[PDB]
RNA sequence: UGGGAGGUCGUCUAACGGUAGGACGGCGGACUCUGGAUCCGCUGGUGGAGGUUCGAGUCCUCCCCUCCCAGCCA
């Protein structure tokens, strides 16, 4: 077996000496791999693994807006590098509480704060099949060191499918738990309403075993309340027998073509399982995006308000306060954020809170409820994570572009609405997936959608679609 | 007499709680060095969230209780935003929309009248630290400093009508809430150590009214006879007014604790934009009905009704309830004595008079003083069988209230037997005036107690005892064949 | 829906600069991206509860303890600046005996005027305290105040004092191990041990306008060299610590007082003298002093000096605060009223020793005689004794005891005590024969309570140019019968014998037989004829020793005043 | 206004919870001489309202008067 891919599952059982290597060689294996795709902005010094923890040895990565006593967490941004972690995120917590051996902070989007990663001010990440193109998303550098294989499986945070999108847009598994059952403590929020760590990994059976392990309630999050979840058991169960639903203007805008096509697919691959992929209507949720970004830059336009310049971080040596703040939080902050924590002010300004803030504050309880009990005739609607290949390295300069290559993803941020994005492409020769989203807050049953497609579907030989080869 | 004044404050407020406000931080945080009591939120690191204290919530309904405030079975947080280096997460969490207790009122005793005060809000606030300049106070230099100590400390921000009228019913109604609060365990309410803030309004026109005049607000006063003598200043400056061509206009100033005078603005940290959205960080607070009922309960018996208890529901008459109810360890000390012996009629004086003496005469409260009711239900039944005047009952009482010893016990010792026995009062009283004519001649013709004299030999000659009633009976009468 | 000024109540509120590159950079997108989300307005616009979180709308909120962070430190590592713990940021087998400190006393007097009997009394409690318990008197000038001070009041508030009969074993006048002790002789000590504070976090720097001493600039617990040869001033106060302080009292018993009252006090002027309150402590502590018996006027005093006590760690003395003697208004003498002051009692009559029994005893419990020496009263001396009372000062009582006083002693003293009276005065006495003098004091010592009173009446046994008293005239002289008498009178004396002191007497028990007037007008004209005034020692020995010379001079000297 | 300390004849000072006296002043006298000497008699007081007590200046609660600290005065 080459480690450059290898399921958590693999790792599960090789030898008490066999698999104390699996951490060493995963460090060793980007120095080599790395310099190319560019995916990682700490990369551990050689600190080492052993024993304690059903899963251990099993080296991972996250997601560098997330909180990790030991190294620096910087949300991949000039205002808030430097500076060193004070506590580990619940998450990681309950991963080294575990086994696993985080190795280095993955690189991001500014705050995961875009929709490709190259907005990322440290430095753009590549794709790793076409170091041309783009891991896409918020969390791309994680969903990219994982196809490319330096490490098993990785963590994201995902705000308008910041998991999602990375994962089918780099080839892999991104899973986006509900709003409600993975703390967001230890996660440097963007939205708060919105937001969920989520795992990122090569079997559709790690982004289940993942949530059993990096869950739970905590008393660190105020907004994560219990509720009886299992993300396994009836994993490996086809969906033999179920109803389904299909978006409308999912067929209303232009999806590139080799798109669709690869994904009308998915249609008929389940239905010879033998399931109703009939379709609903819902009219409001037309907007969701435009709804989302009154909602997100709004909370970002507060949630980011901390980074000042004041206490940590960054700082311009300004004679004046008035000064200190603004030239900081300009130099600092710069590129797309800057112009999101503006709109997001200005929603919440004098004259245009009831008007656009508010407003979309209930628009998110109109979606919401029209999404929802669409949820309630039948189970999973579904859609393909991505409405695109994966663009080139070169972007046409145009945010208004970016704020709508989601669709797909956004709504399921405005209910928690859980949701995977799972391969069954290749398509223009850069392997887009499709994605199953979920009741409010009934989880398990995504989690058997996946495996259904992730195995009964052409391409994925072992049960496990390819990974990208890598030049070294 | 003449100008009407419409006086109307905002009051903050420190909680006494333990766990701070949105952490597990200590929150009485005085005397502690710079940054001591910071943690991972409170302080605003990237990726920390509040976790909502208990003890802060049921802190509020009590005083949201005492204030007769409908309350609010739903109750959601809010976030205040703003830029200042003593206040980390950028902004702060309170209660625009939905305050957890809206509208009540507040009586005072009323340096004038007896008068109630309407109660506007009530929510609750994180408060900032403390942020010191370069060496000074109302002003600047080069450089200043930040102690987040207190940032997250529980406030509770009551805001009130323009209801009250005299400088003094603003004194008394916060004399009134600190002797409030710093009774059902919720503050120490005490405005020097900054735990009872306060801002103000004030306005005037006619002399019968048909609206206000828009307020002026006093910032920055600390102390009770500072707010007083600063509302009176502004009022001697605000007739010279339309008494002069001059309206009643906007503005803000604060007091010069100094001099005695006040100032209009320099510093401009003014009225901004505060953008008031709901905290997603926290879900709303819902009020269990099951379980409110249960902190009705809690909440202590305000020292109003005590009396009104005591009154015309134990027989004490409104005096001798007022007095009891004072000290509440008292209090508890009269019925924790009550229960012992079912007569409040003579626990009551007792307790008042000896009792709250040597209370004094050194002090202590009763609360530790070797002074259980098994010595009054002893004392008592003794006084009740006549084997001790209620003068040697009297007598007695303090070296018992001294060495714990049993009332009946040091009578057994000194022999204090209340001997009205024979009338060798009948005997001793003669004798009296064998040696003393000057003053049986004074009888016989100065009768004010003029056989006080006597009284007092009979006593002398027997240590206390005798017997009041009896030996009075046979003097009154041995003077009067002389 | 498209503007520049947003920039301001925008760019303003998130605090964010935007440097003119970046400017209309932004709005290009940002009204696109404006422009898209109106494509809301295709909504409802009325009743739609709002969401701003998914969930189950409850809270469940923690009943735990309050636990300091377990590693409180990195977040505090991670700050950009720092000082004293706070984030910086811009402006805007052999043994031996064991000793007990030994007893001594001060009366520390301010020479901002004139010795009263206010400080005489609260001054001889102090001196009779330590001459009881065998320690020692301590005398300190405190003339902090050099406007309010001289060194002639300063010069005179020992007189009054060595007259009182005050001896101190330590002064300005004649030393003492503790030297110096006057105040403004002891700038040398106040500033050191002032920084000895500043140097602790208990005493700080404050800095004024130069062109207006009042308002106050900055503080840092720093010396401003630089600010002090800017020329501006200095003060230093003592930095007052929260807490709760408190004391015994002998007089006053358990007294408390907390510092919440007390603010921020100055310790150390613009001008390098300390403030009364500092002063003390350091003098009253360095001077060895176990005892303080002050003025009432102090309690309220006591506390902030306690404060600097502990804080130099220093143990503080037994208190005492003594009552005030007041005026007849209710209320303290001082060096304002300066109508009760020694030097007036002394010249305007009153013996020493009366003013020292007077004062011992205004306001102490009586028991016993209430005329004695301040040494008699010694043996009996509990500084218990006095009540608490602010008594008023009483000068009827005083020249009451005065006079039984004078009356009360050998002869010889009155005298000594009356010439060396003269001179301070300067009534100028005309001094004459050793042992007559001393026998017309004997007689006129008798009649009156004061000094200006025993030389009033005197007066008419040595000058003999004596005055007659605008009222002797009056109804007697003016009388219709009087020279027939003043007549009749010089030759029943001019005719005379014996003159002593017997048949001088039947003299006149007679010319009253003899019905010239009634025994009264006639016995009035004799005495108020030879001595002017009409009261004056008993007339028998009177006339008897002025001689037959003298009385038939007199007797007629005035038949010849008499005249028109 | 706070904190402190005081509150019995006009002025000081007494009265185990048992007839509120003494001293100084004052008023009246006396001293076969005045009185500013000495003696003698008188006058005159518990700040207010209640509570406890057979009885309160004395013990309890509140109220009222006065004085002190609140000073780059001491
Ligand atoms: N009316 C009065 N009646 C009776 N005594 C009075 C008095 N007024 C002042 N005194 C007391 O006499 C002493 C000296 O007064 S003084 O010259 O003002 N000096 C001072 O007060 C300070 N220099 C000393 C204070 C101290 O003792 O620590 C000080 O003890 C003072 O309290
Ligand atoms: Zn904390």
């Amino acid at each position: 077996l080459d480690f450059r891919k290898l399921t958590i599952e693999e790792c599960l059982k090789l030898s008490e000496e066999e698999r104390e290597k699996l951490p060493q060689l995963s460090l060793e294996t980007i120095k080599r791999l790395d310099p190319h795709v560019k995916a990682f902005i700490s990369v551990r010094e050689n600190v080492s693994v052993e024993k304690k923890g059903k899963f251990w040895g099993i080296p991972v990565a996250i997601k560098d807006n997330i909180l990790t006593l030991g190294m620096r967490t910087t949300c991949a941004s000039r205002i808030l590098e430097n500076y060193e972690s004070v506590f580990d995120a619940t998450v990681v917590k309950k991963m080294k509480e575990a086994g696993f051996v985080v190795v280095g902070k993955a690189n991001l989007d500014e705050f995961a704060m875009g929709s490709s990663t190259e907005r990322s001010a440290f430095f753009p990440t590549r794709n790793p099949w076409d170091l041309e193109r783009v891991p896409g998303g918020s969390s791309g550098g994680s969903a990219a060191a994982v196809s490319a294989g330096m490490v098993v499986a990785a963590l994201g945070s995902d705000t308008g499918g910041s998991v999602r999108q990375p994962a089918s847009l780099c080839g892999v598994v991104g899973y986006k738990p509900t709003y409600g059952l993975v703390s967001r403590y230890g996660l440097v929020a963007f939205a708060s309403s919105l937001d969920q760590i989520g795992p990122i990994t090569k079997t559709v059976r790690d982004a289940a075993i993942l949530m059993e392990i990096i869950s739970g309630r905590d008393e660190n999050d105020a907004t994560t309340v219990n509720r009886k979840v299992d993300f396994l058991s009836e994993i490996e169960e086809g969906v033999s027998g179920m109803k389904f639903a299909v978006p409308e203007e999912i067929y209303e805008h232009d999806i590139e073509e080799g798109v669709s096509e690869r994904f009308e697919e998915a249609l008929k691959l389940l239905e010879r399982l033998g399931a109703k992929v009939e379709r609903v209507k819902i009219p409001h949720i037309k907007y969701s995006v435009a709804t989302y970004y009154v909602i997100a830059p709004a909370e970002a336009s507060s949630n980011l308000a901390r980074f000042d310049g004041v206490k940590y971080g960054l700082r311009i040596k300004e004679k004046g306060l008035r000064e200190m703040y603004m030239k900081t939080r300009n130099v600092g902050f710069g590129e797309e954020v800057r112009r999101r924590i503006m709109i997001g002010t200005f929603t919440l300004s004098a004259a245009y809170y009831e008007a656009y803030f508010n407003k979309a504050m209930k628009v998110r309880r109109k979606i919401s409820d029209e999404l929802n009990e669409v949820l309630s005739q039948y189970d999973a609607i579904l859609t393909p994570t991505s409405p695109v290949t994966a663009f080139k390295i070169g972007e046409i300069k145009d945010p208004l572009t970016y704020y709508l290559m989601d669709i797909f993803t956004i709504p399921a941020n405005l209910a928690g609405l859980p949701a995977i994005s799972v391969p069954f492409g290749f398509s223009n020769n850069l392997p887009v997936g499709v994605q199953v989203i979920g009741r409010r807050f009934a989880d398990g049953k995504v989690f058997r959608i996946a495996r259904a497609i992730e195995k009964n579907s052409p391409y994925n030989e072992n049960g496990m679609f390819p990974l990208p080869e890598v030049k070294a | 007499m003449r100008y009407r004044p419409v006086i109307g404050l905002e009051i903050h407020v420190q909680l006494s709680t333990k766990t701070k406000a949105f952490c597990s931080c200590p929150a009485d945080v005085f005397e502690l060095p710079p940054n001591t009591a910071i943690c991972p939120v409170c302080t605003g690191q990237p990726g920390a969230l509040p976790v909502p204290n208990e003890e802060m919530i049921r802190f509020a309904v009590k005083t949201a209780l005492a204030l007769n405030c409908k309350i609010h079975k739903y109750s959601r947080f809010d976030r205040k935003n703003y830029f200042y280096p003593d206040l980390p997460k950028g902004y702060q969490i309170s209660q625009y929309f939905y305050p957890i207790a809206t509208e009540g009122f507040l009586e005072i005793d009323g340096d004038e009248g007896r008068k109630k005060v309407r109660i506007r809000r009530l929510h609750l606030e994180e408060d900032a630290g403390k942020l010191v300049h370069e060496g000074d106070s109302i002003t600047r230099a080069s450089y200043s400093l930040v102690d987040m100590n207190r940032c997250g400390v529980p406030l509770i921000e009551i805001v009130t009508e323009p209801d009250i009228s005299s400088p003094r019913e603003a004194r008394v109604f916060m004399e009134k809430l600190r002797s409030i609060v710093r009774y059902l365990g919720v503050s120490t309410g005490d405005m020097e150590k900054g735990a009872l803030r306060c801002d103000a309004n004030i306005s005037v026109v006619d002399t019968e009214t048909g609206r206000q005049s828009n307020r002026v607000e006093v910032k920055n006063m600390n102390s009770f006879r500072f707010v007083e003598r600063a509302l009176e200043y502004e009022f001697e400056r605000i007739v010279k007014a339309m008494e002069r061509g001059e309206d009643v206009e906007r503005e803000t100033r604060g007091w010069d604790m100094a001099t005695k005078i006040t100032v209009s603005m320099r510093g401009k940290e003014e009225e901004s934009d505060y953008r008031y959205f709901p905290e997603p960080d926290i879900p709303p607070v819902v009020l269990s009905d099951e379980y409110l009922e249960e902190v009705k309960k809690e909440l202590p018996e305000l020292p109003d009704e005590k009396a009104e208890r005591f009154m015309r529901e134990y027989g004490l008459p409104e005096y001798d309830a007022k007095v009891l109810t004072s000290s509440k360890e008292l209090a508890e000390f009269f019925e924790e004595c009550v229960k012992v012996v079912n007569r409040p009629k003579d626990l009551s004086n007792w307790i008042m008079t000896e009792v709250l003496r040597e209370l004094n005469e050194r002090n202590i409260e009763i609360t530790e003083s070797k002074l259980t009711p098994q010595h009054f239900a002893d004392l008592f039944k003794l006084m009740d069988e006549g084997k001790i005047s209620i003068k040697i009952a009297k007598e007695i009482f303090p070296e018992v209230f001294e060495t714990g010893k049993m009332p009946s016990q040091i009578v057994e010792e000194k022999g204090l037997t209340q001997i009205n026995d024979e009338k060798l009062i009948e005997e001793l009283v003669k004798k009296a005036m064998e040696q003393n004519p000057k003053a049986v001649q004074d009888y016989k013709s100065g009768k004010k107690k003029a056989a006080g004299f006597f009284v007092g030999y009979v006593m002398r000659e027997t240590k206390g005892k005798a017997n009041p009633e009896l030996t009075n009976r046979i003097i009154q009468k041995l003077l009067e064949g002389e | 829906k498209v503007t520049k000024d947003l920039v301001l109540h925008l760019e303003n509120l998130a605090r964010l600069e935007l440097s003119e590159d970046q400017r209309e950079s932004l709005m290009k997108d940002f009204q696109e991206i404006l422009d898209y989300v109106e494509l809301l307005n295709e909504v409802d616009v009325e009743g739609v509860e709002p969401m701003y979180t998914p969930v189950e709308d409850s809270a469940k909120l923690r009943k735990g303890d309050p636990r300091f962070f377990e590693m409180r430190d990195l977040i505090k590592k991670n700050f950009p600046e720092e000082k004293d713990g706070h984030i910086k940021v811009p402006g805007i087998p052999k043994k031996i005996r064991r000793c007990f400190e030994l007893v001594r006393v001060r009366f520390a007097p301010s020479p901002t005027g004139h010795l009263h009997v206010g400080g005489a009394r609260t001054a001889l409690f102090n001196w009779m305290f330590a001459r009881k318990e065998g320690g020692k008197f301590i005398l300190r000038i405190e003339d902090t105040d050099t406007e309010r001070s001289s060194r002639e009041y300063e010069q005179q508030i020992l007189e009054s004092l060595r007259w009182c009969g005050l001896d101190w074993d330590e002064g300005p006048d004649i030393g003492g191990d503790f030297g110096p002790y006057r105040q403004s002789e002891r700038l040398e000590i106040y500033r050191e041990y002032a920084e000895k504070l500043v140097e602790d976090k208990r005493a700080y720097y404050v800095v004024y306008d130069k062109e207006d001493p009042s308002k106050e600039l900055f503080t840092t617990y720093e010396y401003p060299h630089e600010y002090k040869e800017k020329g501006h001033p200095v003060t230093i106060k003592f930095k007052v610590l929260p807490g709760k302080t408190s004391f015994e009292d002998l007089l006053k018993g358990y007294m408390e007082f907390d510092n919440s009252t007390l603010e921020d006090f100055i310790i150390m002027k613009s001008n390098g003298f300390p403030t009364y309150n500092f002063a003390v402590v350091v003098d009253d502590h360095l001077m060895r002093i176990s005892h303080v018996f002050r003025g009432e006027d102090h309690l309220s005093n006591t506390p902030k000096q306690l404060m600097i006590y502990e804080a130099f760690g220093w143990e503080a003395p037994v208190f005492m605060h003594i009552p005030l003697i007041l005026g007849s208004d209710r209320t303290p003498l001082s060096k304002r009223h300066g109508a009760t002051s020694v030097e007036h009692f002394r010249r305007e009559g009153i013996l020493s020793r009366a003013l020292m029994n007077y004062l011992a005893l205004l306001g102490w419990r009586v028991e016993g005689d209430e005329i004695f020496t301040i040494e008699e009263k010694l043996q009996s001396f509990d500084p218990k004794d006095i009540s608490n009372k602010g008594v008023i000062f009483d000068y009827q009582k005083l020249e009451w005891v005065n006079g039984k006083h004078m009356r009360r002693i050998d002869l010889e003293d009155l005298k000594r005590e009356f010439i060396e009276w003269a001179k301070y005065a300067g009534k100028e006495i005309p001094s004459v024969d050793e042992r007559y003098f001393s026998e017309t004091l004997r007689i006129c010592r008798e009649k009156v309570n004061t000094l200006s009173q025993l030389y009033d009446i005197m007066y008419p046994f040595m000058n003999d140019d004596y005055e007659y008293e605008k009222d002797y005239v009056e109804k007697f002289l003016k009388r219709e019968e009087a020279e027939r008498v003043l007549e009749e009178a010089k030759k029943a004396f001019k005719d005379l014998n014996s003159w002593n002191m017997e048949e001088i007497e039947k003299t006149l028990r007679d010319l009253s037989e003899k019905g010239l007037a009634s025994k009264k007008v006639v016995f009035q004209l004799i005495r108020g004829a030879v001595t002017g005034k009409l009261v004056t020692p008993g007339l028998f020995e009177t006339i008897e020793v002025l001689g037959k010379e003298r009385t038939l001079k007199r007797l007629e000297r005035t038949l010849q005043f008499l005249k028109k």
